[PDB]
DNA sequence: TATCCGCTCACAATGCCACACGCGCTGCTCGGCC
RNA sequence: UUAAACCGGCGUGUGGC
């Protein structure tokens, strides 16, 4: 009995993978799946065999929840006065006494459970390693290639998987080659593959440099950030502490040697090494290289950067798929816009001096006063609504009638915004065909349109439950009204 | 063309060679399959092949030629030999058969040996004019084999220690008793390098049992001669397979009047492997062993003997103790009385970083007068007597000190006086 | 060189159903391709 | 690529219609 359990727990081979705690948790699960067969009532039975102290004791988990099905494990939130349960959750009991013990089929079940758990413990150890050793590039020989993933080995039963997005779109894969990658994820209690290696994630390139460039690793060239389109293009912004270091000529090597070497190691991936700057504007300027920009409009609130390249290099500035921008949009994490080609491509002198259509009636006491003022900007129209008098004194012509007209126009704007709010709040529009229906007055029509229908044809296609939660009516008058509607719409045969 | 001339070359070199021969790129198949396909292509070119392989016979009757780099294992590069040659010459297990071979057609698997050319580096008449191993007279170790290197190095220590504690001779059966973490593998490397650099006239053949793959790589390209290893990537069946390979090869080479030194480490691992491969007999003794599960290891350790008529077979084997279990202790009991040479490595001195940790008390040599001359024994005996004042730790101190100040045996002897 | 005469061998003998049964031990030879 | 299910031939004798 319990002595046999003690013998078999002291006789397990993988005591490092399956210590006594996990062994008796296995036995808990085995007794649970055994009691699943002992009684027709599918129940959970923790048994806490107390491996060190004694033998098993079948417990009946109250399994606190409002339902009743399988009532051996059904208790509501307060049925805890008896026996001193006194708890809304966690209170458990032992109703089953002298349950079935160790039939041969249950022995076979415990056997298969313990062998699959030895496997699962090997998996748990290798994934603890997977999680701790999240580090440098690792070599491995592949075993199987598929359309969605490939499988790799290192030796000593070190299985790993490289997913489709982790590979390259054109890197030919066949079972038997030594491929190198970077361990990236952590998955403690997975079911399929254990280790996860990638060759396409951005930081991979970082570590590439960290093992290639002799400068990085001693923290003289602090790599700032990087973005990557898998197997296509890797942009990377770096920052140096020393002043006599030239990362434009040191990180790449001698006429494209280090960058070219790490590109061949990547499997044919272009790389753009850029110098990181503490200014996001200058950073997004230099990141889109090779490209020149003379129109920089950076707004911090909406996270945008109007970075317009001069006309002519467009086909090279954006590139295929917008890579040179996308990676930039992934380097800083901002948004970029370029649409202008010839019509005032400055995008900063244009919008500042193109308002001849909206500023037609602003100082409409007499148009012969002065033109509009671009010193304040006159370009947001809403933060402009309330400005202090600390700058409302430089321009000439601000007589008292001017501020009186300002107040009148403020009243007009308040009235128009109130009208707009009334129009946008009344998404009901009760037409005459809705008020003319007998028994449906103005508030009833408002609510009927708030239900979701604003016409007459669809009204006849709703039940009593669709009119439930009615305010002003009740299910019998509901049925009366829906019958009148289906008569005037369907049973009337009129149009 | 030949096997080893392609196998001592790396895998990338073989891939490039196969691609140079105009073939499907072989970087997808294993190195053994690479060489197999290269040989098949060379035979397709319109010529024969000249192969070499060590011989294996199963209950079937024909012969398998295993290669050197394969650690004497089953593979596509193993050559088939029709039983007709075995009926002709009675070629037992342990011939490096060198001869002409042809490619296999459909329905076959391996190359077939046409004719015999070389039988253990000897004329095929030696295949019919020789003496078996069970019939000769085993004797004691006559020849003396110096162990010290002769450069005054820091690992020379180990060698000279043994030289002034218990030397090694041709036909000896050495058993090293050592707990874990005592400096076993570098001791194997040191003694092998010394015996192969000081005495290239004698032939070396090292056996590795249940080591790490990095240990296999560090052993295989560092010591001279064949480096046979059998790690955990093979089951106990292939363990006993390579073991029986190497033992019958050594037996046949000794029959060919050759000096064969077999390093082995450890014995408990192969004993466990054998216990794994032999079925039970209804009863289990102490430690969990069987009745006949000791007959294989016994034979394996006792195949050592000194052949006074020509050639010799010496073995240097390490054992595992202090493992917490019983079976290792009973195995050490059984193998401590069967050897004709016993040495012990201490662990308490080893964990103090004072190496080597020889047990000068339990060290011994069976019939050492046949290994040591007149005044040679005089010097050794008086030094044993003066070290005899009960000492382990400061005894190791005295030994290591007087050994570090000095370069050769005679220097130590004539400076201590 | 035709013309029977007779000797000698092939070929055949309902359809179903039901049940039962035994179709072996040991010496020798041969095969030579896991 | 993934999930579920599955994995009387012969002869003889007897008796009957």
């Amino acid at each position: 009995m319990n002595k046999e359990i003690l013998a078999v727990v002291e006789a397990v081979s993988n005591e490092k993978a399956l210590p006594r705690e996990k062994i008796f948790e296995a036995l808990e699960s085995a007794l649970a799946t055994a009691t699943k067969k002992k009684y027709e009532q599918e129940i959970d039975v923790r048994v806490q065999i107390d491996r060190k102290s004694g033998d098993f004791d079948t417990f009946r988990r109250w399994l606190v929840v409002d339902e009743v099905t399988q009532p051996t494990k059904e208790i509501t939130l307060e049925a805890a006065r008896y026996e001193d349960e006194s708890l809304n959750l966690g209170d458990y009991v032992e109703d089953q006494i002298e349950s079935v013990t160790f039939d041969r089929i249950t022995t076979q079940t415990a056997k298969q459970v313990i062998v699959q758990k030895v496997r699962e413990a090997e998996r748990a150890m290798v994934v603890d390693q997977f999680r701790e050793h999240e580090g440098e590039i690792i070599t491995g020989v592949v075993k199987k290639v598929n359309r969605d993933n490939i499988s790799l080995d290192l030796g000593n039963n070190a299985e790993a998987v490289i997913l489709r997005e982790d590979m390259l779109p054109r890197e030919n894969f066949r079972p038997g080659d030594r491929v190198r990658g970077v361990l990236y994820s952590v998955r403690p209690e997975a079911r399929g593959a254990q280790l996860f290696v990638t060759r396409s994630k951005p930081e991979m390139l970082i570590e590439l440099f960290r093992i290639e460039v002799p400068e990085i690793g001693e923290e003289v060239i602090e790599i700032k950030a990087a973005a990557r389109d898998p197997g296509s293009r890797a942009k990377i912004a770096v920052k140096t502490n020393d002043k006599r270091i030239d990362p434009v000529g040191a990180c790449v090597g001698m006429r494209g040697a280090r960058v070219q070497a790490v590109s061949t190691e990547l499997g044919g991936e272009r790389i753009d090494i850029v110098l990181w700057d503490d200014n996001p504007a200058q950073f997004v300027i230099n990141a889109m290289a090779p490209a020149d920009v003379a129109s920089i409009v950076v707004d911090e609130d909406k996270h945008t950067m109007d970075i317009a390249v001069e006309a002519g290099n467009l086909a090279q500035a954006i590139g295929r798929n917008g890579q040179n921008v996308r990676l930039a949009s992934q380097l800083s994490g901002w948004e970029l816009n370029v649409m202008t080609v010839d019509d005032l491509q400055a995008k900063h002198q244009a919008e500042a001096h193109a308002a001849i259509d909206t500023f037609t009636k602003y100082l409409d006491i007499d148009e012969d006063f002065a033109t509009v003022l671009v010193e304040e900007g006159f370009s947001t129209l809403e933060e402009l609504a309330y400005v202090p008098m600390k700058e409302l004194l430089e321009i000439e012509g601000l007589d008292e009638p001017t501020v009186e007209a300002l107040r009148e126009r403020a009243k007009n704007a308040l009235a128009t915004i109130a009208q707009a709010q009334e129009e946008s709040l009344g998404d009901n529009k009760p037409a005459d065909d809705l008020l003319n229906l007998e028994g449906v007055d103005r508030d009833l029509a408002f609510k009927l349109a708030a239900r979701g229908v604003c016409t007459l044809e669809d009204l006849a296609e709703q039940g009593i439950d669709d009119l439930a939660d009615i305010e002003g009516l009740t299910d019998e008058k509901a049925g009366a009204l829906i019958m009148a509607a289906r008569n005037i719409c369907w049973f009337g045969d009129e149009a | 063309m030949n096997l080893t001339e392609l196998k001592n070359t790396p895998v990338s070199e073989l891939i490039t060679l196969g691609e140079n021969m105009g073939l499907e790129n072989l970087a997808r198949m294993r190195k053994q399959d690479i060489i197999f396909a290269i040989l098949k292509q060379h035979a397709k070119s319109g010529e024969d092949i000249f192969g070499d392989g060590v011989l294996e016979i199963l209950q079937d009757g024909f012969g398998f030629l295993r290669s050197a780099d394969s650690s004497y294992l089953a593979g596509p590069d193993d050559i088939y030999v029709s039983p007709s040659q075995i009926r002709r010459f009675n070629l037992r297990t342990g011939d490096t058969i060198s001869g002409k071979i042809r490619p296999p057609k459909e329905g076959e698997r391996y190359f077939a040996l046409l004719k015999v050319n070389e039988v253990n580096f000897d004329k095929p008449e030696n295949a019919r004019n020789k003496i078996l191993f069970e019939n000769l007279t085993p004797l004691h170790a006559n020849s003396r084999l110096r162990m010290e290197r002769g450069n005054g190095s820091t690992e020379d220590l180990t060698a000279r220690v043994l030289d002034l504690a218990s030397p090694i001779g041709r036909g000896q059966r050495g058993l090293i008793v050592a707990p874990p973490k005592a400096g076993k593998t570098m001791l194997l490397q040191n003694i092998a390098q010394s015996i192969a650099y000081n005495h290239p006239d004698c032939v070396l053949m090292v056996l590795l049992i249940d080591e790490r793959p990095e240990e296999v790589t560090e052993m295989q390209r560092l010591v001279k001669g064949e480096v046979v290893a059998s790690t955990f990537d093979e089951p106990a069946s292939r363990h006993v397979q390579v073991a029986e390979m190497v033992i019958e090869k050594a037996k046949r080479l000794v029959e060919h009047k050759k000096d064969v030194i077999i390093l082995l480490d450890s014995i408990t691992r192969l004993a466990r492997a054998y216990n794994t491969v032999v079925p039970a007999s209804g009863k289990v003794l102490t430690g969990g062993v069987d009745a006949n599960a000791l007959h294989r290891p016994k034979r394996f350790f006792g195949a050592a003997r000194n052949v006074e008529e020509g050639g010799s077979l010496t073995i240097i084997a390490t054992a595992l103790i202090d493992t917490g279990s019983k079976m290792d202790e009973v195995i050490y009991e059984e193998f401590k009385g069967t050897g004709n040479m016993e040495l012990h490595l201490s662990r308490k001195i080893a964990e103090k970083r004072v190496f080597p940790a020889i047990d000068y008390n339990r060290s011994g040599t069976r019939k050492e007068e046949l290994l040591t001359t007149q005044e040679e024994l005089q010097k050794m005996w008086i030094l044993r007597k003066i070290i005899h004042p009960m000492g382990e730790i400061d005894a190791m101190e005295f030994l290591i000190n007087k050994l570090a100040m000095t370069k050769t045996n005679d220097d130590f002897f004539e400076m201590m006086k």
